[PDB]
């Protein structure tokens, strides 16, 4: 426990561990809670902003990468609109050099090399950041990485400050599956956010940002005068 | 990296004097026909060969050339002290002069003291031969300087081994005179009494090519 | 199997007792010595010898130190054993938290020896005043022996309250570091 | 204490650490499991991480790499520095392809790849790679060879092999049967009988062999192969 | 301290990376003697983990550099295979740069040389490994060549690298005076009977061990064959039983 | 030869008898005086003064603090010996094992002193007592040397009881420990 | 010889020697505990001779 194995990207400890790589993974539960549903056509994302001080305007959370594939980040900033640019024109460079879409695993393989070749180097640090991938190209996918190069082909996730009460929400539904309900999966992704925020606070009037993905739907942005009349007044 | 001391010197460069001071003695003399350069070649065992293990080496026709440190330096420098005796005779016409090859090798040394991320050359050489205005000898010393030597020594014990020198040769030594000091000079300091072809011997010989003295005839002087 | 369900029944009386500690025990003994020592008291209303008159009143005074001194070392004692069980397993890094566990036990250990310390002291007090006591009774006219004893009294007495502010000091600088610290104490690592 | 900090170190034994500690790196996390069998390579995984997430889908999580048509491998330890050898290890299979036409083999692409693992435990600035790596293949002449090259090269040919956090557990089990014996059809029963005893039923792993006279190439198990699985014995 | 960088000289004037990567090498128990005679020269291998279900035909010590040019490199298991490489890819630069076939001698001086670069510059870490380069040259005049992490072209009439050299020049001197002293003027270029003999002898001697057929695989240099042709194992058992 | 296998049979004897007594021994005497001073007491239940009566009564408590006090120093002490015989070979580097058990060394001869320093501060006890007594017989007025006599009882009766509570804690610190860096402690170099 | 560097071996020397000074720093102090003994035990018997009705 002689902690010096704590301050460059190369030292392994005694146990196996990398620890300046630990710290980073460690480094998305600070951030805003997220939630995203895959139906059997349909992936929503429900993101919650963070509104800093009173005069602020909240912070932009869910982002857009393509008509299908949409993203929504929770960690620091300074390490997202760099994997967000790292990936649109790995994105829109792929509708120019062919013309169909790009196929969203093999998008995300260039995604994670971008962390990977990132923490190798001394001189360069990893992301600090957690990328929440929510795509639909031929089936409803939602992928995420790490800081660590790693992927897991979800099927309901969840990112931020109180992530452990959402997962447990999200651990006994596994009736989203089964019946798509659009007009209801929304009302699932949004209970997400609600069994999770704030230590029983409302903070739903239009400040949790929404996003829904499918069939015949592109990355349509959940309007603000569409969330509040039943999807944010169910119970 | 080397970097200077409070009391205004370099520690590096300290260490590495002491790496000459603890190797193979050389011992080098200039005579009024030549210039001669000896060693201390001891054999670990019967294993090795003495086609290959080598304390003399040859640069161009008429430079020789000792070392007092490092054994795996030998290789190094020597393949640098080669091709600038290869570029001089390439721009210019005749061989490399000792002194315009001296100039060049101890610029090598020196830059691979100030420059961060190396280490200094462990090692002294002792660059002499025949040069058109008569004879050198001179000796690389770790810090990058040089000095035009008349007589000296440069390995293990170069202190006793000084001394015995400055009481043993005058400014008019015949070659097969400075040969039976030279030898005499390294048993004095030698330990034990086994000085039997374990000495490679250089040797100008008077506006003659170098001429590296064989097994069968360094007994020739180590009897008188 | 008899052995292994007393154990883990142990584990959770004292986590109980812990929370039962800082919820209700230690609170409830920081109105109680604050009602005693009132941090909002003009200067010189609370450490003084004014109401002073064996010494009859300082043996009362010291039963109620005893019964203080015995309260804090067992609920400290419990608090602090709780927290040791709650140290995760030795790794090699990434231990800041146990710095902060390790630090709570250096400053509740601190505390409990200090208190602890008042037992010795109070003998020390009845050895060395009886012992003056056989001067006074051998050379009864030198008077700075009975200055002595007037003197002696009056150090004890401000050392007993000091004892008290000592309580009252300790018992909310205690209370509110592990608050501050709360999230470290009991998941150091997550 | 001191000496084992950078990897360009050494210690005053003679050993060389960050290079070692690497070894307790790759026995933690899930382990792999190929071995030879008289008809072909069978390769495994068993992932040994449902607890934490249990979100993710069935077969969602492979890791079966492969360079091409017949040559497979998996990974041991950090999931991000074995990718980055797969592109290594593809991207040496087309260099190969370019300059000789010719599919590599085995015996020059675990070389290739021994000098790109091993080579990054020389530079200071940059960190040793943190993957044990399985390659194999079954060719038609010649029977299944299993190269498992570990970090810091060391490009050995097994027969049969486990590592990962129960690589002593498997040896005392993958010896009960020599495998030069009954087939890579009835060798997943004595796979899976294996991994229950050392953990319930749980479909997270995910194995493909590389022959059943299935123009030898890669494949993986089959949803109908996998079905017939003795819970019991 | 001075031991934890390479670039620097400790007060005493000794480097200590070096020092340290020699002990690496007499760290991995691995034992490879090699003989030079007449005409003839050869290399023994140990056959042993650097250090069940392995191949035992696979895992050895004995790689060749060039079609006449022979080499084992003992030490760590990652360092040997990448020297293999850098020296591979050394000789075959030469003959294309030059059209004749390297030497032996010239070779060594140039893994010597690309060795010592690296201890000037504490970019690299020295690779903790030794090799015995075996081969012939033009004059029909074998050669022997050990080079250990430091800069060393020393050549030798017969040597053995691993974790035995501390004391096993004795042993190896025994053995070579009893040829010398013994020589035989009727050679008829039967050395690869002779020669041979005497090294296995050599590594029997140095390590006690009663059987050693399948953990022992040697190679011939010597004239007429001029391929380092690894021997069989059916000629290593056969002169296995030549002691009695 | 003969005395290596009796002496192997030693090594053998220890490491049984190191698990027994992890497994068996010190669980069984947690239970047994966690009954004697149970965790939920309220404060002030357990160090009080209702029981208080040479003194015979604290004679008759001082050998029991013996038995329990011989019984820790045995167990611990071969538990200790058993962690020495388990340290691997001194390396530069990879020794975090190594500072597992150093680890447990510590809190094993930490503990060991305290029950070893018991037996010689009971003798203080009384030989502080034997010299205040002579002086009351000597100077019967002076109520402080008796008042001395009375609080003395108190504070070794108080210091007895605060001393089986550590005993209680100083097992269950050990215990957790020991439990937790199970595996670092057995193989420490793997 | 004492050098700088590489005596790591010099540590396991030292650990010995300085286990094997505190092994025998122990053993040394039994005669001077044993003296204790008797002088402490006698100290108290002649107490004990003086006042020979107070039990304690």
């Amino acid at each position: 426990y002689r902690n010096l194995y704590d301050t460059d990207n190369i030292i392994y400890s005694p146990e196996g561990r990398l620890y300046q790589v630990e710290y980073a993974s460690e480094a998305i539960k600070q951030g805003t809670c997220a939630v995203a549903i895959k139906s059997k056509d349909y992936v929503v994302v429900s993101g919650l902003k963070k509104c800093i001080s009173k005069l602020s305007f909240p912070q932009e959370k869910i982002f857009k990468i393509d008509d299908y594939i949409g993203i929504s980040m929770s960690g620091i900033t300074s390490d997202a609109k760099v994997l967000t640019k790292f990936m649109q024109n790995e994105c829109l460079s792929h509708k120019f050099l062919y013309n169909e879409n790009i196929n969203i695993e093999s998008l995300v393989r260039s995604v994670a090399d971008k962390y990977q070749k990132n923490t190798q180097k001394s001189s360069k640090r990893a992301f600090g950041v957690g990328l929440m991938i929510a795509a639909y190209h031929n089936e409803p996918c939602i992928f995420e990485t790490r800081p660590n190069g790693s992927y897991f082909e979800y099927d309901a996730l969840s990112f931020g400050a109180r992530s452990h009460a959402s997962k447990t929400y999200l651990e006994k539904n596994l009736h989203l599956f089964e019946e798509c309900s659009l007009e209801e999966l929304i009302l699932h992704c949004l209970k997400a956010l609600k069994c999770s925020l704030s230590s029983e606070s409302e903070l739903t009037i239009s400040n949790t940002a929404l996003a829904v993905v499918g069939k015949n739907h592109p990355w349509q942005e959940i309007s603000s005068l569409q969330l509040e009349e039943y999807l944010s007044k169910v119970k | 990296l080397t970097t200077f001391s409070p009391t205004g010197k370099l520690v590096q460069i300290e260490y590495a004097l002491n790496r000459v001071s603890s190797s193979s003695p050389a011992l080098g003399i200039r005579a009024k026909n030549g210039v001669i350069i000896a060693t201390e070649k001891k054999s670990p065992n019967e294993l090795i060969e003495e086609n290959s293990i080598f304390k003399i080496q040859q640069i161009s026709e008429h430079i020789g050339i000792v070392y007092a440190g490092m054994p795996g330096d030998f290789r190094v420098l020597l393949k640098r002290a080669r091709k600038e005796a290869i570029r001089y005779s390439l721009q210019y016409g005749s061989e490399i002069l000792v002194k315009e090859l001296v100039k060049i090798i101890a610029s090598i040394v020196q830059e691979f003291t100030q420059t961060g991320g190396v280490r200094p050359f462990g090692l002294s050489l002792l660059i002499c031969g025949v040069d058109v205005y008569g004879y050198h000898l001179y000796q690389i010393d770790p810090s990058g300087c040089y000095f035009n030597w008349m007589a000296t020594c440069v390995g293990k014990d170069y202190q006793n081994n000084m001394s015995f020198l400055e009481k043993r040769y005058n400014k008019d030594i015949e070659i097969e005179d400075a040969i039976h000091t030279a030898i005499l000079t390294l048993k004095e300091s030698y330990e034990g009494v086994l000085n039997e072809k374990n000495i490679e011997i250089g040797v100008a010989y008077d506006n003659k090519p170098f001429k590296i003295l064989t097994q069968n005839e360094i007994k020739d002087y180590l009897i008188e | 199997q008899k052995i292994k369900e007393e154990y883990n029944k142990f584990k959770y009386d004292i986590t109980k007792q812990a929370i039962e500690s800082l919820r209700e025990r230690i609170p409830k003994r920081i109105i109680f010595f604050n009602n005693l020592v009132n941090v909002n008291s003009e200067p010189g209303s609370i450490l003084n010898v004014n109401d002073l008159d064996s010494h009859k009143q300082i043996y009362l005074e010291l039963e109620k130190i005893k019964t203080y001194a015995s309260e804090l070392i067992e609920i400290i004692g419990n608090i602090k054993l709780w927290i040791q069980l709650n140290v995760p397993r030795i790794e090699d890094g990434n231990n800041f938290g146990v710095g902060i566990q390790e630090e709570a036990i250096q400053e509740l250990a601190r505390v409990e020896e200090s208190a602890f310390n008042l037992y010795d002291a109070i003998v020390k007090y009845y050895m060395e005043r009886a012992k003056i006591s056989t001067k006074v009774l051998k050379y009864p006219n030198v008077s700075d022996y009975q200055e002595a004893v007037r003197e002696l009294d009056e150090k004890e007495w401000i050392h007993i309250k000091i004892t008290i502010v000592d309580m009252r000091n300790n018992y909310i600088m205690l209370y509110d570091l592990l608050y501050k610290n709360w999230e470290k104490v009991v998941k150091p690592k997550n | 204490a001191g000496y084992d900090l950078s990897v360009s170190t050494f210690s005053p034994d003679g050993r060389l650490y960050q290079v070692e500690y690497i070894y307790k790196s790759i026995n933690n996390n899930n382990t792999a499991l190929c071995l030879e069998c008289k008809d072909g390579i069978i390769c495994c995984c068993i992932n040994s991480n449902m607890d934490k997430n249990k979100m993710i889908k069935k077969n969602s999580y492979n890791r079966i790499y492969h360079v091409n048509n017949n040559i497979i491998i998996t990974y041991s330890g950090f999931d991000g520095d074995a990718r980055n050898i797969i592109d290594r290890a593809r991207s040496e299979a087309n260099t190969y392809y370019y300059n000789f036409h010719t599919n590599i083999p085995l015996h020059i692409l675990v070389n290739r790849i021994s000098l790109y693992i091993h080579a990054y435990t020389l530079y200071w600035h940059m960190r040793p790679f943190a993957a044990s790596i399985i390659i194999s293949s079954f060719n038609e002449k010649d029977k299944g060879d299993i190269y498992c090259i570990e970090p810091n090269g060391a490009c050995y040919k097994y027969s049969g092999i486990v590592i990962g956090k129960n690589k002593e557990m498997f040896k005392t089990e993958i010896e009960k049967k020599d495998y030069k014996d009954i087939n890579v059809r009835d060798a997943i029963e004595d796979i899976y009988k294996f991994i229950l005893t050392s953990n319930n039923l749980q479909n997270l792993v995910n194995f493909s062999w590389i022959c059943k006279e299935s123009s030898y190439e890669f494949q993986n198990i089959h949803e109908e192969i996998l079905t017939p699985a003795l819970n019991k014995a | 301290m001075y031991d934890r960088h390479l670039t620097i000289f400790s007060p005493d004037g000794n480097l200590y990376q070096i020092e340290y990567a020699i002990k690496a090498v007499k760290n991995t128990n691995i034992t490879s003697v090699g003989v030079k005679g007449e005409n003839c020269a050869v290399i023994i291998s140990q056959k042993k983990m650097a250090t069940k279900l392995l191949d035992y035909n696979n895992i050895t010590n004995i790689y060749n550099i060039t079609d006449e040019i022979g080499c084992s490199m003992v030490g760590m298991p990652g360092d040997c295979l990448s020297m293999v490489y850098k020296a591979r890819s050394e000789a075959s630069e030469f003959l294309y740069s030059n059209g004749y076939n390297v030497n032996a001698e010239t070779l060594c001086r140039n893994i010597c040389d690309k060795i010592q670069v690296y201890t000037q510059h504490a970019y690299m870490r020295l690779h903790a490994c030794s090799g015995m380069i075996i081969g012939i040259d033009e004059n029909n005049k074998p050669e022997l060549f050990k080079f250990d992490p430091s800069g060393f072209c020393a050549g030798y009439r017969a040597c053995v690298i691993g974790n035995k050299e501390q004391e096993s020049i004795s042993v190896l001197e025994r053995l070579l005076e009893k040829r010398k002293k013994k020589i035989q003027q009727e050679t008829i270029d039967e050395d690869i009977r002779n020669t041979t003999i005497l090294a296995i002898e050599a590594l029997q001697t140095i390590l006690a061990f009663d059987l050693k057929a399948s953990e022992i695989e040697v190679a011939i240099v010597s004239t007429k064959n001029r391929n380092f042709t690894q021997i069989s194992e059916k000629e290593i058992d056969n002169y296995l039983t030549y002691i009695a």
